[PDB]
RNA sequence: UAAGGUGAUAUGAACCGUUAUAACCGGCGAUUUCCGAAUGGGGAAACCCAGUGUGUUUCGACACACUAUCAUUAACUGAAUCCAUAGGUUAAUGAGGCGAACCGGGGGAACUGAAACAUCUAAGUACCCCGAGGAAAAGAAAUCAACCGAGAUUCCCCCAGUAGCGGCGAGCGAACGGGGAGCAGCCCAGAGCCUGAAUCAGUGUGUGUGUUAGUGGAAGCGUCUGGAAAGGCGCGCGAUACAGGGUGACAGCCCCGUACACAAAAAUGCACAUGCUGUGAGCUCGAUGAGUAGGGCGGGACACGUGGUAUCCUGUCUGAAUAUGGGGGGACCAUCCUCCAAGGCUAAAUACUCCUGACUGACCGAUAGUGAACCAGUACCGUGAGGGAAAGGCGAAAAGAAC
RNA sequence: CGAAGGUGUGCUGUGAGGCAUGCUGGAGGUAUCAGAAGUGCGAAUGCUGACAUAAGUAACGAUAAAGCGGGUGAAAAGCCCGCUCGCCGGAAGACCAAGGGUUCCUGUCCAACGUUAAUCGGGGCAGGGUGAGUCGACCCCUAAGGCGAGGCCGAAAGGCG
């Protein structure tokens, strides 16, 4: 049985990688937003 | 020009164990800490300089720091690099 | 704690 | 953009009524046209993207005063 | 210990800073690394006393 | 501006032993000091395969409260307070009820 | 300031200092790796790879600096055609990103209400985007009023759930006028006479005050109970200090503080006087904002849903007079009254608190109060945006139980 | 010479309640008269925690299979050694890539973890271990595709190139 999830680095990075926030403003929000709230960890890295 | 500060850095300390002491025995080699970057130039003008021998090669290699379980917390060691000397056929220490 | 450097290492077949 | 580069006319958004009064959001458009306009002063031509109302404002003054108040507004033509 | 060195001039501020480095910087490190340092006080001391000698480099060198 | 010292003999005005007099060792950070042979505890120490085998039960110091100990006059024969005026530019401590310095 | 110290969990080891450069606190400086607007290029963020110019141990190889984009300005070059322009290179100046609310502008819902629902309401609300400030916006009548008069804007209480609007349903809802807070008026569309002539902005000096370290700061003893008293009992003293906190049970007089009186080498905000720089006083004459006002068509804003609908704004098509002129006074006309649009600047009263200090509470006291009193936005869950806990209490003192 | 709270007892009022006290408790409580409420719980397939029931019941995860001797140990069917037996053998063997991130090796310990015991372990603690001019990454080149100086377009954001 074939799981949704099959892990994946660099489409992890190229995918929710902190390069790949900033390019949008959409994604600069979602940094501003996770920056506010406190997280320790941004986004996913590597 | 900051060549010779620069090399009273790179070299951290020896390193002791029975893989060190092994390999002084047979190849002449010395087993030391070396700073994180610490080219493989450095180290040999280093060893070169301070401890006035005469080096071959210089082999480095980084070692992960082990994820720890002290007390109620998880903590990480420091990453750091070890490099094997090889002395020619006159060794001092 | 987190590690970034998966780098590959393919030893000869 | 649809802006006149003259009169600055941009694209006002508004309401559309039929017989019910039902409501529906539209767009009024200006009447932008590309025109080329003929300058003594430098001896060529220069296309502007202007309105119908705005070719009136150019005819009523002179090309040359309104390049001037262009310039003066900070936008290359 | 700092205002003993500020009336030096550049080269001797120079070579001062060399043998803080080369001496008692570095052998005293090997030393407490193979364990025959038992005043372990002199390697903090040694670097307080290097960080001196820079200050005063910088404002006498340029600025 | 700390009114008990390093070498100061003082007297004991609450506790165990009040009225027992004695010389401070040593006042810490959180108001407290040491003194001879006031508050001894019979504090009962481990072995330990170190250099030092103390072993058995050793009779420590207890640290005690700095407002629990007042300097001694050893003039009067009573505990007394503690005042700061400037003399000659200098800081310095005296006693009340008429009042000496050190 | 100082006889103590080397941050905490957290003891130890090795040491510094004790009359002054131990430590600690404050001002001004120095250092300030890498990522991030990231800005030399690239990139899977904390990584990879460079060019040019300055100086150096074996050529080896090193150290530093510069090199992003955009806008403006200046210089040098420079096509299709002579000139020219576009374009290119160089140098200088400015911007870039982030931040809780408040402000202005550009877009703009639906649920819901109407006991259904389409006009309407919700509502110019939520939300998205742009720009600036400590406030912003607005602001010196082409305004009201009533033919009696007031004279910028803004905010609060009335007028008033009134007049009106409205499938005249649900609902929406003024103005005039009055009482207050605060008040400040100017400049260009131009010539002449007189030319620092007031007021402003930027840089020095001096006074005062405040912030950033701090200093002194009064006055209690004896017995009883008790593990220990600050309690009971008896007798005293301080108070321009019984506000608080701590101390072995409840302290004005044990400690830190408190009222009170002082303190600044150095950096700073505020109110004044005195210098410099730059625009700029006062009088006469003239001028006095045109594709605009207004109109037709379609919409929006004014309580006012096109209705008899004034007034304002605008997409589209037209289009005056210019002071013997024009606007408004709620369809419209005449007479009267009032004002002078089509160019701008302007603090005060007003809105909010990411952050700093003090103080307060018929606010909570660990299932409460912030999600978080315990290194919580953590563990953990989710590819991701995101969601999101549980967990406080020995004792006065570890004296934390030798054997 | 003992507050609140807790736990019993005895009185008392038509009631919700009140009063006195034994033991634990260890430092707070509050008359009377007024004032304000997060003011009273048995139910909402209520929310959070704790603890019952079924119950010492089902189950202990491929029907490839174990037996014995010795060793260590407080304790051995499971750990180590030895001799037999059985199972896989285009795999249930040996290699990688992806993905994990010290699970690798040695010493030591058996609380929890292991669906049982455990001296054993991918468990706890400590130490050790990853060596490249030739492997790979990096680097040079490019596919799909991404970004994109100027540029075109778009209320803004932004789209395309």
């Amino acid at each position: 049985m074939k799981r949704t999830f099959q892990p994946s680095v660099l489409k992890r990075n190229r995918s929710h990688g902190f390069r790949a926030r900033m390019a949008t403003k959409n994604g600069r929000q979602v940094l501003a937003r996770r920056r506010a709230k406190g997280r320790a960890r941004l986004t996913v890295s590597k | 020009m900051i060549r010779e500060e620069r090399l009273l850095k790179v070299l951290r300390a020896p390193h002791v164990s029975e893989k060190a002491s092994t390999a002084m025995e047979k190849s002449n080699t010395i087993v030391l800490k070396v700073a994180k970057d610490a080219t493989k130039a450095e180290i040999k003008a280093a060893v070169q300089k301070l401890f006035e021998v005469e080096v071959e090669v210089v082999n480095t290699l980084v070692v992960k720091g082990k994820v720890k379980r002290h007390g109620q917390r998880i903590g990480r060691r420091s990453d750091w690099k070890k490099a094997y000397v090889t002395l020619k056929e006159g060794q001092n220490l | 704690r987190p590690v970034y450097i998966p780098r590959p290492r393919p030893p000869h077949p | 953009s649809r802006v006149c580069q003259v009169t600055g006319k941009r694209p006002v958004t508004g309401n559309n009524r039929s017989h019910a009064l039902n409501a529906t959001k539209r767009r009024f458009l200006p009447n932008l046209h590309s025109h080329r306009f003929w300058v003594e002063s430098e001896k060529r031509f220069v296309t502007l993207r202007v309105s119908a109302k705005g070719m009136r404002v150019i005819d009523k003054k002179g090309i040359d005063t309104v390049l001037a108040e262009l310039r003066a507004r900070g936008e290359k033509y | 210990m700092k205002a003993k060195e500020l009336r030096e001039k550049s080269v001797e501020e120079l070579n001062t800073e060399l043998l803080n480095l080369l001496r008692e910087q570095f052998n005293l490190r090997m030393q407490a690394a193979s364990g025959q340092l038992q005043q372990s006080h002199l390697l903090k001391q040694v670097r307080r006393d290097v960080a001196r000698v820079k200050t005063l480099l910088n404002e006498k060198a340029g600025a | 501006a700390a009114k008990i010292r390093r070498d100061d003999e003082v007297i004991v005005l609450t506790g165990k032993d009040k009225g027992k007099r004695g010389k401070v060792k040593n006042v810490l950070s959180s108001g407290k000091v040491i003194v001879e042979g006031i508050n001894l505890v019979k504090k009962h120490q481990k072995p330990v395969p170190a250099l030092n085998q103390p072993g058995g039960i050793v009779e420590k110091e207890a640290a005690i409260q700095v407002s629990n100990v007042a300097i001694f006059n050893a003039a009067t024969g009573k505990a007394d307070r503690v005042g700061f005026r400037f003399e000659d530019g200098k800081k310095v401590r005296f006693f009340k009820s008429n009042s000496e310095t050190i």
